């Protein structure tokens, strides 16, 4: 007991220290050392590896670590999936975002928060067209965004003049039971006034 | 009967009775005869998404 | 059976003194069924904790929410929530002194006093449904609401702020009774509550049974506080299988079983009385507490903090903070969701938890919790003993004991949660 | 015989008769799109929608009664 517990403890501590220092090579060292110690299963360890990759933007290395932990391991803990989806949405890569979010279905994890994060990061990354794609395909799938995300996304769409999506999102917002306020109709009208057809 | 059906709001039956049970081809006739009077009865619909003025097939 | 008087809930079940869910007296349902109440797939059962609704059949899942009960508006009591007082069963004759008394209430502080006035008047109005229903309301000795408590109970409550709020409530009620049931009132008022006990009982019932909703009465969309004679028999849950809903065309309150949920014979049909209120609020208004209360709070002041996201994932908790829920994926319950909402915690975009410093924080917060438990004179299981055997089932005293016990049990679950979190962080 | 009481019940359930009938038409056309069994003999998609909806109301009616 206490031997295995202390080995696990010290190994995962030096792994987490490397991960916080964004040293995924180091984390791979500690993976090899824990395998030499026989501590083969460990979701925290591959989560450390994925976050070590993600904090330096190593999308390919993050996906490699995911392939490692799925192909020769066990179901990832939610933060692993959430962090890699965030790395997508913060980098772009929206197709990879949707692919992994759909892959989250097979874990039975809550897709809501991951989808919200993906949309928010895409909006922050000015990847608005594919942000609109993922949002509308989520809303048609019956998921409800957080109210802050509706308000932000409508406002940013209308600043972009993308009424073709702003009105659709407003219909999905109404269907989600978030009644459109004077702010949302002001945003819609800001673009409608441009058409010259009063 | 049109007045009664539209009073019931039962307007898909009204559409059936006035169109495909016999734009509708009789509206094509209407527009064509006005167009033969040298008046352009021009039908447009506005895209809610894009404000594009789509001209109807008339 | 559209007559008769004095139907009652057989007191064979409240005979727990020597040491469980018999059916309610069939007349209790009959008086509703004769008046267009309908219960679908549910049965009224009579425990020593009073009435409850239990499913009498397995109910298959359904795509929309499935009706389980219909109560017609004519049997309800209603007060407008906002100042212009109106009554939509309109029991009270125009110019009745009751309207003067009810106006003398504070528009928003004294809604319970208004409902108590209506309840008493509806016991005085012959051939109003509550003339018959009042027999099934808990009497002054068996109501759980602490408005019927005294210092003998509140000393056992050991929660001075809540003791003070209960004392203020009792003072307010008794001052209102003294002001508005003085000897100068008409007999048609003095006969409503000839003593303070009758009024404090009525207020305690009004508090413990007040539903409130936005409703539509014909054209008028409005806010009502109301009593529904068979939806008020639903027991509380923070994971309710049912919700109340309003139909305005025929003025029916439905009780609806949640969409997509299957339920089992003997399952208690419950509702979420007030979502997002701490146990002390449920004691203040309703007069009960529950240990799995997922909104409860703890007066932590520590600079020790735990990685919130890891605390969620180790317990498979999901959703936003307003939304936290647990799934099939087994000690995790509403108290662990409360823990995730309450522990001093830190979070960062993707940064992992320090496996050592999180154990240090676990130890520190566990010793804080231990000193909080040490601020009580007794452990949890001593109150469990004082409830598995009890001198006289004094309902207010037993409720105070249940409160204290629940809080200690909670902090215990906090300890166990931190232990299992550290162990399961591996 | 009885099916119109179910209709009235659902008319009483929904807050707009025209919106209810629109939702029934939508449900029927999506049924006849999500399933391509012919389903057009002695039982009809409208009655099926009414049956399924009254079963959601909890009432023991078979498909197309
Ligand atoms: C809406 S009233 C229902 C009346 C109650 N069934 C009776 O027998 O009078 C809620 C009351 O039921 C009890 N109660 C409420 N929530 C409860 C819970 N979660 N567990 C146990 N009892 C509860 C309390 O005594 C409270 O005063």
């Amino acid at each position: 007991s206490a031997l295995e517990r202390s080995l696990r403890l010290t190994f995962m501590d030096e792994l987490m220290e490397r991960a916080r220092n964004r040293d995924p090579s180091g984390v791979s060292e500690v993976i090899y050392d824990m395998i030499a110690a026989g501590l083969s299963p460990g979701p925290r360890s591959f989560h450390g590896l994925v976050v070590a990759h993600a904090l330096n933007g190593d999308e390919q290395g993050a996906m490699h670590s995911l392939r490692k932990e799925l192909g020769a391991g066990q179901r990832p803990l939610p933060e692993t999936m959430i962090a890699l989806v965030r790395l997508s949405g913060s980098k772009g890569n929206a197709q990879r975002g949707l692919e992994l979010l759909a892959a989250m279905e097979k874990l039975n994890y809550d897709i809501r928060q991951a989808w919200l994060i993906l949309v928010e990061e895409l909006v922050r990354t000015n990847h608005l067209e594919e942000a609109n794609k993922v949002f509308l395909k989520g809303a048609r799938g019956g998921m409800r965004a957080t109210d802050q995300l509706y308000d932000l996304m409508i406002e940013e769409d209308c600043k972009a003049g993308d009424h073709s999506n702003a009105l659709d999102i407003s219909y999905e917002m109404e269907a989600a039971g978030r009644f459109a306020t004077t702010f949302h109709f002001n945003c819609l009208l800001s673009v409608q006034a441009t058409c010259g057809i009063p | 009967e049109v007045w009664a059906l539209e009073g019931f709001g039962v307007a898909h039956i009204l559409q059936e009775m006035l169109t495909y049970k016999s734009a509708p081809e009789s509206f094509r006739l209407l527009v064509r005869e006005l167009r033969s009077l040298a008046l352009e009865l021009n039908h447009f619909l506005v895209s809610e998404k894009n404000f594009q003025i789509n001209r109807k097939e008339v | 059976a559209s007559l008769e008087t004095q139907p009652f809930p057989l007191f064979q079940s409240p005979a727990s003194e020597e040491s469980e869910l018999e059916s309610a007296d069939p007349d209790f349902y009959k008086i509703g069924y004769v008046r267009r109440v309908r219960a679908y797939g549910v049965e009224f059962k009579e425990g020593p904790d009073g009435f409850g609704i239990y499913a009498s059949k397995d109910i298959e899942p359904r795509r929309r929410a499935r009706v389980i009960m219909e109560i017609p508006h004519e049997l309800m009591i209603t007060i407008r929530q906002k100042h212009p007082w109106m009554f939509f069963p309109d029991i009270v004759p125009i110019g009745h002194p009751i309207f003067d008394i009810i106006n003398s209430t504070d528009p928003e502080r004294d809604w319970d006093l208004r409902l108590a006035c209506l309840l008493l008047f509806s016991f005085d109005r012959e051939d109003h449904f509550w003339r018959l229903y009042g027999d099934f309301l808990p009497a002054a000795d068996e109501c759980s609401s602490l408005l019927l408590a005294t210092e003998e109970d509140l000393a056992e409550l050991q929660d001075p702020q809540l003791v003070s709020t209960i004392r203020q409530q009792q003072k307010r009620v008794l001052e209102f009774w003294e002001k508005n049931w003085h000897s100068g009132v008409p007999l048609k008022i003095k006969r409503l509550a000839e003593d303070a006990e009758r009024f404090i009982w009525a207020v305690s019932i009004a508090q413990t049974r007040c539903i409130s909703m936005k409703t539509r009465i014909g054209a008028l969309v409005q806010d009502l506080n109301m009593m529904i004679p068979y939806a008020d028999m639903l027991n509380h849950s923070f994971e309710p299988n049912c919700f109340l809903h309003w139909r305005p065309k025929d003025r029916i309150l439905e009780v609806m079983s949640n969409a997509g949920q299957a339920i089992k014979k003997g399952e208690e049909m419950t509702i979420n009385y007030m979502p997002g209120q701490k146990n002390n609020m449920l004691m203040e208004r309703y007069g009960f507490s529950t240990p799995v209360n997922p909104w409860d709070a703890i007066p932590f002041s520590g600079d020790s903090r735990i990685h919130l996201n890891s605390f969620l994932s180790v317990f498979n908790i999901f959703g936003l903070p307003e939304e936290y829920y647990h799934d099939s994926e087994s000690f995790v319950d509403g108290a662990v969701i409360a823990a995730a909402r309450t522990l001093p915690t830190w979070s960062d975009i993707d940064l992992p938890p320090i496996p050592s410093a999180e154990r240090k924080a676990v130890k520190e917060l566990q010793d804080e919790c231990r000193k909080m438990l040490a601020e009580y004179p007794t452990t949890s299981e001593q109150d469990q003993k004082l409830l598995d055997s009890l001198s006289e089932a004094r309902t207010t005293f037993a409720t105070a004991v249940k409160y204290r016990m629940h809080r200690k049990m909670f902090i215990g679950k906090i300890i166990k949660a931190l232990d299992i979190y550290q162990e399961r962080l591996l | 015989k009885v099916m119109t009481m179910d209709i009235e019940r659902l008319l009483l359930s929904e807050d707009n008769r025209f919106e209810f009938v629109n939702s029934v038409a939508a449900e029927a056309t999506e049924y006849v799109e999500k399933n391509r069994d012919e389903y057009g003999g002695t039982k009809k998609a409208i009655f099926h929608v009414l049956s399924n909806r009254v079963n959601d109301l909890g009432f023991d009616r078979p498909e197309a009664y």
